[PDB]
């Protein structure tokens, strides 16, 4: 129960326009930051037994794996080179806190237990934590109201109002899979969750839990969920999970068997024998049909959220959101682009806006226009026989 | 019709280096090793300075790219793509020449067959009567 | 000097090895495949050498190597192959006059290295086939010997109904018949309990399908 | 040494017999990736390219304009373009333009090409992609060329006995690096392909590949330009008509 | 794996390829059909045609007999085949019994034909849906709907094709006795229903009307424009 | 026909369409970012808990505990006493990963309590023995065992009556009532494979077994058995079965054993023979040239068709049990179990809901109940009603049958 | 996999084999047709014009179905021959029954119903041939129709099938007068579009065949233009193009002066 790690983020200046009010808000943020900096400086400018204890502690302390603690002052430790020694335990160590497998600390020369180092989290899993917070609030997601509602009910309401569920003896969904075509808000709705959540967010990509050696992928998955459970509440976002989790066929190769083994370790973590803490999982997928049923099972993935290509009103929302910060001209009616019944993702709409801005800049004009938007729409979109029906 | 033999003749009267390989040697089992050996061969030539690579039977790998739909066809196309890359790409080689021998050039990929910085084409037909006279004289 | 017992899983070659070790006297070395792939380089070859040396010291000896396909299949690969080569050398390194016989066992021979099955080395191949109808009737009687099986059971009919059961599957048929008789508070096993035993062994269920007279 | 410069996953030198940290060394980089950045720029120039005026202008927009003048995009209120995909028939100048960009740009030019990210070991292409983009972020602003991306990245196959699941994983990692959490800061990507119809829709999605530049075979005017470009260093006799040669070459690539 | 055979049940009990025929129907343009007191009307989306293309050869509303019409949604060639067979059966029932074909009889025949093609394994189901609107010999505005599976129902108002679900929901909401009290409000209702899917509304609309004892009449484009103008006027007024 | 921006174009577009506050805003934002960096730098780095005890529990002069009792004895296994040569023992030791040695005792007050393979302690410079140690316990396998009983009983497993009865027989009756089996002369099965579609009560039944049993229960982490260092997985399974034999009555619970070993066909799997080797050692332990003792095995798996026939053989997996999709009665019972704790109306037709959910698993039904509660919550209602349950069924089971009227 | 048979529906409702035939029509030699208020006409390219081939038949792609109708075939040769014979049989059966020429739409409908049956029934691959029909009947006068492998047909003022049909139809769309096109202008437009769509050097007259149907003295006449007339049309088109290029050069010179 170390506690939530959160992600420090500065306030948001409501007026996106360049005006004095924005200047005042930013100046207030800056002046508070300056006061904090000077306070730290003044603390350190106005500022024995433990020092000698640390001197007695080895200078280049080594890290070794405790194994089969014995007696009350003698334990067997490992040197991380396979060798193991019947070392002694100084009084400095906590005791009643050493457990087998714990990465204790050893004096370099005499090899005596002198520390416990209960923070031996692998770098591969420490990197995949979220310390910043992307500035994609839910107000940057045009439409997707139902999807936002589902994910809020899954990963936000259980933390902000944990009385509704206890009031009817219901466990909220622990798993969500966001599936859809290539670019519809699947990753925005994880960015927004990270931005607006007080829980430890853990980015991951399915193609990252796979490791070169044997038994390392499952070990990494176990470590990832162990840290996600130590820090609680926590959310684990596995983007593009079809990297690992595809159908479990009868393998003939060895790498494929190892990948499936990693997938089974993930399945056991999601819903295994023992239990699961307050760790909530959000997977993302382009092609859900190819995923294994055991993974899509509605005990590991309680909610499945489709992100279809936006309809007309959602498309209008996307254009509004992505042209808000643009000096749109009064000649532009963002309806001609909406009406055309062509596959337009939110990514396609943003690319359309960017290309319209670039067309204006090419024409030497800083204010976009309708012809610019038409040209951008034509030149951004890259990609049944006639008369066969009707 | 004496094309491997002409390759060996240039190797004999070669002043710098002659790396000989067979196209069927690039189709090994483990993933992404055919391309790795193509890269290794070309890197070896570059490091060994002016050189002549020879690929005896390129029909195995350098065939019309075609639309792959399985890991094996896709890996063969990957071998061909690596070969195209290394023969003419961002890392233009210096004094590294290439010779590729084949039974027919019609099944060859248009990119590798590119009448540019990838190939100049020569035909080794069946011996004419005059050439047969010469073959008999030389052999005897 | 070398006999290989190869067959499908369950035909009874390990039981034959156990029966030999029982009614053979001599000294029996129960080598068991994966035991000889220790991580430390050379440890597997050392184990093979020590086992063969112990067998030699105990003059009349039989070394039963269960599931030889573990020690070396066909080709870490370097170390396992070196252990296989050590076994090959140990086999080749004494005349048949030595009273140290070796009994390998295997489910899948297609895995085994052909070099292992060569003249001088493990040579006397013993195929262990799926039990025929009479063999299945035998196995069932053997494994039902210590029960209250009623005289009316028809082991010939049971053998007819098996249709490509192992000896292990026949034993399981007997065991499941016993459990089914224990259910329904039965003092004796019965032929119908045996039928339910075959059903449970195959994991299938019997239902009164409505489109059958 | 100040602690604050000692960041996780950085190499440091330790004194002998005392293991005292006494220097911060260059960040560790996988040797395959390290020998993948461009040290000696090619000698190709925009003056060696003919008939690709519009393609040069678009590619130059996408790469040059954002890194050099992000203020323009900030004023416009638009997000910078991120990726450009060159495609077209064989030999139309797709790698020539990449070489010209590498020569004429002052940004760190990294280059993958072919199946350099396809490794027999499990989960190695993804790791190599991650290390690549870490290196590009370190030496930002960066331009990552990726020649023949259809090798590493093409329509995904159902996970089975006849599917390259590992190359698919490599491509998925590349997708995540191009556009996932923590969008790239100043990395611009130039992918090059010879057949675009097979690339995964995830790659071709805008935001990952913002712009797509076609390279049609020259239209006899680009052919005259290419003839002049490649005959400049040549002793052409008088009365020689490169226009006539261009006409004689219909549908011929550069 | 329980697919690709027309006669193979899936373990759930589904014959999937007839369902695929229905999914092929869904790829056709909206066709609405309504019945009133003395009028039965069929509307259809035109989808427009290349200016070089001729129009009279693009038919979705076909009169099977004097007192029966059929609107189409699905594969065009299957449309033609089923329409031809339906016409043959109308004029053959006339011979068998000296009475005009009833709408129920002809829709039953079409459904039986589709079922016959779904029964075997060397045939492909007729991937079409049809709206059969007509007047019985006694005089009654009957409307039926037949699916590729060979099942036919009797509806009071229904839409088939691309905008089937939306148009059908709108008809459920806005179909009433006061809305079909006369012979013009029904037409207003059909144009209203189609305007919910067809963007243009005047160049993507064809209406065919059948009145008691009167031959099928296809409304002129100018009349369609006048009607849509009336609906637009009412909409702006009642806003 | 597209000019390129010149020096003046860029120098005017940055200076002509411009807010009089734009420069100040940009500078202030940059200052905020730099200040954030500097603040993080100054207060950066916490105090990673090193394990120090609270003061006054320490004992200085422990520098004397470091100078005396200094010997950081390595652990060695006496593999051969060299026959003891009567006198002059000259023991042998096997310091793992380091070397073999020929050594002697030193101040060993009990030169007789040395034995072979007793895991003695040995000095660094001169390798004389100093003190023996108890046998190794392999902490991974030590924690593999289940200590705290999960809170699942044989009453939350609805729709599985025959399977529960078979599992109870095989796993409990031989343990708590051997009299009937010995009386009938039947040796009960020793080994069960629970298989079925993903989510049917396999692991739930395993949890119920763990709760009910009074005997050693060992949940085997399928990932802990796969490692580098070829032979390590086989060693771990060997030690696991050794500890199981040590325990009077043991119940192993290999979960998702499809991870540890399927078919043995190698071909291109030359790099995946280590997993096959550990699976072969597991097979040998399950049934080989040795009695296995009072060890009963559970093996859960969704896909019991990739498994090795040598492992599925009914000498190792003797009582294969199938968890099929529950029938109507089972589905109704699952609804009742899962809605017992829910705040629902008093007249909901759970038989109707079981009918509405065909070919649905217990996990599916749990999801239906959860979504019914969620729908009630999304309307500020405290009591979930039949309408909410029907909406949940529609949302979960499915996400037109006009030809099947 | 939903394309192993012609009678298999994709889970989306698509007949992949019929779509394959439709796409495969793209291999056929470019045929096109223009309708003029004076008459109707087809043009077609000779894909293979080897010098060792003989010219035994007066037309390779354009067949005369009956007195008042002709058709250009584009697709597999065997299927095209089968369907041409069947079209002639259908027309003559109608003439025997009713004692008047089959209307063009009726003939097209009959053959397209045959094609539909092939797409629908048993183990029979769909006819991999598209057809362009031109004709004159007492009801709608000069008519031009196009028919697909799937048995779908439409009526067109101008259209093109085969190779580069997209470019040819776009060009006709650009440069066709919806109601003020005569036969001479139709022939000129046909030559233009063929020149711009064949994409093989100059428009060799021996590599194109043109047929025109017109009413004369109350009788329909179908004439396959002789090579002399085709050469004259090509020469006139080349002269027109040269004149346009001269005008553009003069404009460029004037711009240079300016
Ligand atoms: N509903 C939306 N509202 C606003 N922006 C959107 C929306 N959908 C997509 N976008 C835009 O799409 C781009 C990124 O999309 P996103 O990362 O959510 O896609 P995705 O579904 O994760 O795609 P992929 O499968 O390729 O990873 C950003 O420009 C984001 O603004
Ligand atoms: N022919 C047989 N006669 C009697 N019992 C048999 C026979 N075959 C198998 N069994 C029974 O099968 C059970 C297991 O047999 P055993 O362990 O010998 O199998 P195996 O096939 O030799 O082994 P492996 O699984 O390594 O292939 C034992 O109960 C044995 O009694
Ligand atoms: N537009 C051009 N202007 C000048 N030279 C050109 C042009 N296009 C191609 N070339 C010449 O052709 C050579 C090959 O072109 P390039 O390597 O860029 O082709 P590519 O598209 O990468 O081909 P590939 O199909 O082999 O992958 C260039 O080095 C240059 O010599
Ligand atoms: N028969 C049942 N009775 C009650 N609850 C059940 C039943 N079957 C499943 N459940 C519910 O489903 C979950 C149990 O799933 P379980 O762990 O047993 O799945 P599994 O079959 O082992 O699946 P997998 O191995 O594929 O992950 C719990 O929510 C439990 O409430
Ligand atoms: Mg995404
Ligand atoms: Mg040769
Ligand atoms: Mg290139
Ligand atoms: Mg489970």
């Amino acid at each position: 129960t170390k506690g939530p790690d959160a992600a420090s983020k500065l306030p948001l200046v409501t007026p996106h326009t360049q005006c004095r009010l924005k200047l005042l808000k930013l100046e207030r943020i800056k002046d508070y930051l300056l006061m904090e900096e000077e306070f730290i400086r003044n603390q350190e400018q106005m500022k024995e037994e433990r020092s000698k204890v640390d001197d007695l502690r080895g200078t280049p302390m080594s890290v070794g794996t405790l194994e089969e603690i014995i007696d009350d002052n003698h334990a067997i430790v490992s040197t991380s080179v396979g060798s193991e020694h019947y070392v002694s335990i100084l009084s400095f160590v906590d005791k009643d806190l050493l457990e087998p497998g714990c990465s204790v600390l050893l004096n370099h020369k005499v090899h005596a237990v002198i520390g416990v180092l209960m923070d031996d989290t692998d770098p591969l899993v420490t990197v995949m934590k979220v310390e910043k917070a992307p500035q994609e609030t839910y107000a940057d997601i045009g439409g997707l109201d139902n999807q936002i509602q589902e994910i809020k009910e899954s990963v936000e309401l259980p933390l902000t109002h944990p009385e509704y569920y206890e009031e009817m003896g219901i466990k909220p969904p622990k798993g969500v899979i966001l599936y859809g075509p290539p670019g519809t808000g699947k990753t925005l709705l994880a960015k927004a969750v990270a931005n607006q959540t007080s829980a430890t967010f853990l980015r991951v990509v399915g193609s990252e839990l796979i490791q070169k050696y044997l038994g390392d992928g499952p070990k990494l998955v176990r470590e990832l969920f162990r840290v996600a459970e130590e820090h609680a509440p926590s959310i684990v976002f596995i983007d593009e999970i079809d990297a690992i989790g595809t159908k479990r066929y009868d393998s003939n190769s060895g790498g494929e068997r190892e990948i499936q083994r990693t997938m089974l370790e993930l399945l056991n973590q999601l819903d295994g024998f023992d239990s699961r803490g307050d760790v909530k999982v959000i997977m993302a997928t382009n092609r859900i049909e190819t995923l294994d049923p055991a993974l899509i099972r509605p005990g590991r993935i309680d909610r499945k959220i489709e992100f279809p290509l936006p309809d007309e009103k959602t498309k209008k929302r996307i254009f509004q959101i992505h042209t808000s910060r643009m000096t749109l001209a009064d000649d532009v009616t963002l309806d001609d682009l909406i009406m055309a019944k062509d596959d337009l993702s939110g990514a396609d709409i943003k690319a359309i806006c960017t290309e319209a801005g670039l067309m204006a800049l090419r024409e030497r004009r800083m204010k976009v226009t309708n012809e610019d938007f038409k040209k951008s729409k034509e030149n951004v979109l890259y990609k049944t026989p006639e008369g066969l029906y009707l | 019709c004496g094309k491997t033999m002409l390759a060996k003749a240039v190797a004999h009267h070669t002043t710098a280096a002659f790396i000989r390989v067979v196209g069927s040697e690039f189709v090994q089992k483990y993933l992404g090793e055919g391309p790795r050996m193509v890269r290794d061969v070309f890197r070896l030539a570059k490091e060994n300075a002016p050189a002549i690579i020879f690929i005896d039977e390129i029909d195995a790998i350098a065939t019309k790219r075609f639309d792959a739909q399985t890991g094996a066809d896709r890996e063969v196309q990957r071998i061909l793509l690596e070969l195209l890359n290394q023969m003419d790409g961002f890392d233009q080689n210096v004094n590294v020449k290439v010779i590729m021998a084949t039974n027919r050039a019609d099944t060859l990929d248009p990119a590798l067959l590119r009448p540019g910085r990838l190939d100049r084409k020569i035909e080794f037909p069946l011996p004419d009567r005059r050439q047969k006279r010469l073959i008999f004289s030389t052999i005897t | 000097k070398g006999v290989l017992m190869y067959g499908p899983p369950g035909t009874g070659k390990t039981l034959l090895a156990r029966a030999c070790a029982a009614q053979t006297k001599a000294t029996f070395l129960k080598l068991a495949g994966p035991q000889l792939v220790q991580m430390f380089i050379g440890d597997g070859a050392k184990l093979v050498r020590d086992a063969f040396a112990l067998a030699k010291e105990k003059a009349p000896s039989i070394i039963f190597i269960d599931e030889l396909d573990a020690i070396g299949t066909k080709r870490g690969d370097r170390e396992v192959q070196r252990t296989m080569l050590e076994l090959l050398n140990q086999l080749d390194g004494f005349q048949p006059n030595t009273q140290v016989k070796v009994i390998a066992a295997t489910n899948r021979v297609d895995i085994l290295d052909p070099a292992l099955l060569r003249s001088g080395r493990l040579d006397r191949k013993i195929e262990f086939p799926m039990p025929n109808e009479e063999a299945r009737a035998r196995i069932m009687q053997i494994h039902s010997r210590k029960m209250n099986v009623s005289p009316d059971v028809n082991y010939e009919e049971l053998a007819r109904c098996t249709d490509d059961f192992n000896g292990a599957q026949c034993k399981a048929v007997c065991v499941e018949a016993g459990m089914i008789a224990l259910r329904r508070g039965a003092t004796e096993l019965t032929h119908e309990d045996y039928m339910e035993g075959i059903l449970e062994v195959q994991a299938k269920k019997k239902a009164n399908l409505q489109y059958y007279a | 040494i100040d602690i604050n410069d000692v960041t996780p996953n950085c190499r440091v030198a330790l004194r002998n017999d005392s293991y005292t940290l006494h220097k911060i060394l260059p960040n560790k980089v996988d040797p395959l990736v390290s020998l993948m950045m461009v040290e000696k720029v090619p000698d190709s120039t925009y003056e060696m390219i003919g008939g690709l005026d519009k393609q040069i202008k678009e590619i130059k927009e996408v790469i040059e304009l954002p890194v050099k003048h992000p203020e323009l995009f900030e004023a416009l209120g638009i997000a910078q373009p991120k990726g450009v995909l060159l495609y077209g028939p064989p030999g139309t100048g797709k790698t020539l333009l990449a070489r010209a960009v590498a020569h004429h740009t002052d940004c760190t030019f990294i280059r993958v090409s072919g199946s350099e990210l396809v490794q027999k070991f499990i989960g190695e292409g993804a790791r190599m992609v991650r290390e690549l983009f870490v290196m590009a972020r370190e030496h930002a602003p960066s331009i990552i060329f990726m020649d023949e991306i259809d090798s590493i990245g093409s329509s995904r196959l159902e996970g089975g006995s006849g599917g390259d699941s590992e190359v698919q994983r490599t491509m998925l990692e590349l997708l995540n690096q191009l556009d996932g959490f923590e969008a790239t800061k100043n990395i611009k990507v130039i992918m090059a392909t010879n057949r675009i119809d097979i690339l995964d829709s995830a790659l071709l999605r805008p935001g990952r590949i913002d712009r797509k530049i076609e390279f049609p075979p020259p239209n006899e005017e680009a052919r005259l330009d290419i003839l002049k470009i490649h005959s400049r260093k040549m002793n052409l006799t008088r009365g020689i008509n490169l226009r006539k040669i261009a006409e004689l070459m219909p549908g011929a690539s550069g | 794996s329980y697919d690709r055979a027309i006669t193979v049940f899936s373990p759930d009990g589904h014959l999937f390829q007839v369902e695929y025929a229905q999914e092929a129907v869904k790829k056709g343009s909206t066709a609405v059909g309504v019945r009133g007191r003395d009028i039965v009307v069929l509307g259809v989306e035109k989808k427009s045609v290349a200016k070089l293309q001729d129009e009279r050869t693009v038919r979705k509303i076909c009169a099977l007999d004097d007192n029966v019409c059929m609107a189409f949604a699905g594969l065009t060639a299957d449309a033609r085949i089923v329409i031809n067979r339906a016409r043959v059966e109308c004029q053959s029932h006339r011979l068998t019994v000296e009475d005009p074909v009833t709408v129920e009889y002809i829709t039953r025949y079409i459904a039986s034909l589709k079922q016959r093609y779904t029964q075997s394994n060397g045939r492909r189901p007729f991937g079409i849906s049809a709206l059969i609107v007509g007047f019985d010999f006694d005089g009654t505005p009957r409307l039926y709907q037949t699916d590729p599976s060979g099942t036919y129902h009797a509806w009071k108002a229904n839409a088939i094709g691309r905008g089937a679900k939306s148009v059908r929901e709108f008809l459920e909401k806005n179909y009433t006795d006061e809305a079909i009290e006369t012979d013009d409000l029904t037409i207003k209702l059909v144009i209203k229903a189609l305007l919910e899917v067809v963007q243009s509304g005047g160049k993507n609309i064809e209406l065919a009307v059948m009145r008691r004892d009167q031959s099928l009449k296809i409304l002129n484009p100018e009349e369609i424009e006048k009607y849509v103008a009336e609906i637009e006027k009412e909409k702006e007024e009642n806003e | 026909p597209i000019r390129a921006l010149d020096e003046g174009d860029i120098a005017l577009l940055k200076t002509y369409g411009q807010s009089t506050y734009s420069r100040q805003i940009k500078q202030v934002e940059d200052d905020i970012q730099q200040l954030l960096k500097k603040i993080n730098e100054l207060t950066g780095i916490k105090e990673s808990d090193t394990g120090l005890a609270p003061p006054a529990l320490w004992d200085l002069a422990a520098d004397k505990q470091t100078l005396q009792s200094e010997q950081p004895l390595q652990v060695a296994r006496c593999t051969k006493i060299i026959n003891a040569d009567s006198e002059d023992p000259k023991y042998i030791i096997n310091v793992k990963q380091f070397a073999k040695f020929v050594v002697d005792l030193s101040d060993q007050v009990a030169p007789t309590d040395i034995e072979e393979g007793m895991r003695v302690g040995v000095d660094r410079n001169k390798y004389q023995i100093h003190i023996p140690l108890p046998p190794k316990i392999d902490p991974t396998v030590t924690m593999m065992q289940v200590e705290e009983k999960p809170d699942v009983t044989y009453s939350d497993v609805g729709g599985c009556k025959e399977q529960i009865e078979k599992l109870r027989e095989v796993v409990e009756t031989p343990l708590l009532h051997p009299e009937r089996f010995v009386n009938l002369g039947i040796e009960p099965p020793k080994g069960v494979l629970l298989f079925g579609p993903p989510g049917t009560g396999k692991t739930l039944c395993a949890r119920a077994v763990a709760n009910r049993t009074d005997a050693c229960f060992i949940r085997v982490i399928g990932s802990e058995l796969v490692q580098k260092y070829v032979g390590e997985g086989a060693r771990m399974v060997r030690e696991l079965f050794e500890m199981a034999r040590t325990k009077k009555a043991c119940l192993i619970f290999f979960d998702e054993i499809d991870a540890i070993g399927g078919a043995r066909f190698d071909d291109g799997a030359g790099g995946d023979n280590e997993v096959q080797r550990t699976m072969l050692e597991l097979i040998n332990q399950l049934d080989g040239f040795d009695p296995r003792g009072n060890i009963k095995v559970l093996m859960a798996t969704n896909r019991p068709d990739t498994l090795d026939p040598a492992l599925m053989r009914p000498g190792r997996l003797d009582r294969k049990i199938e968890f099929s999709l529950p029938d109507l009665e089972g589905r109704t019972h699952i609804f009742k179990i899962h809605a017992r704790s829910m705040s629902v109306e008093r007249d909901i037709r759970f038989e109707l809901l079981a009918r509405l959910c065909p070919n649905s698993t217990g996990a599916e039904i749990r999801s239906v109940c959860t979504e019914a509660g969620m729908f009630a919550i999304r309307a500020r209602r405290k009591i979930a009603t039949e309408k909410d349950f029907l909406e949940a069924v529609n949302k979960v089971i499915k996400s037109r049958y006009m030809t099947y009227n | 996999r939903y394309d192993s048979r012609t009678t298999i529906f994709s889970p989306e409702g698509r007949l992949y084999q019929v779509e394959y035939a439709m796409e495969a029509i793209g291999h056929a030699g470019t045929c096109l047709g223009i309708l003029a208020n004076d008459g109707v006409l087809l043009a077609a390219e000779r894909r293979n014009i080897h010098k060792l081939l003989d010219e035994v038949f007066f037309s390779e792609k354009i067949y005369k179905l009956n007195e008042d109708m002709a058709c250009s075939v584009a697709g597999i040769t065997s299927d095209a021959n089968v369907l041409t014979n069947e079209l002639r049989l259908i027309a003559q059966r109608y003439l025997l029954q009713y004692q008047e020429p089959i209307p063009c739409e009726q003939l097209v409908t009959a053959l397209c119903d045959i094609k539909q049956a092939y797409t629908q029934f048993g183990g029979k691959r769909p006819f991999g041939v598209s057809l362009l029909y031109i004709g004159w009947d007492k009801h709608y006068g000069f008519q031009l129709y196009q028919s697909d492998p799937s048995g779908n047909y439409g009526g067109w003022k101008a259209t093109c099938i085969g190779n580069n049909s997209a470019a040819a139809v776009s060009m006709l769309k650009q440069d066709y007068k919806e109601g003020e096109m005569t036969l001479k202008s139709a022939l000129a437009l046909a030559i233009k579009v063929l020149n711009k769509t064949m994409d093989v050097s100059k428009l060799s007259a021996e590599k194109v065949e043109i047929a025109t149907l017109t009413r004369e003295n109350g009788k329909t006449v179908i004439r396959v233009l002789k090579q002399k007339e085709v050469e004259q049309l090509i020469k006139k088109h080349e002269e027109e193009e040269a004149k346009a290029e001269r005008e553009k050069k003069e404009k460029e010179q004037k711009e240079k002066d300016k």
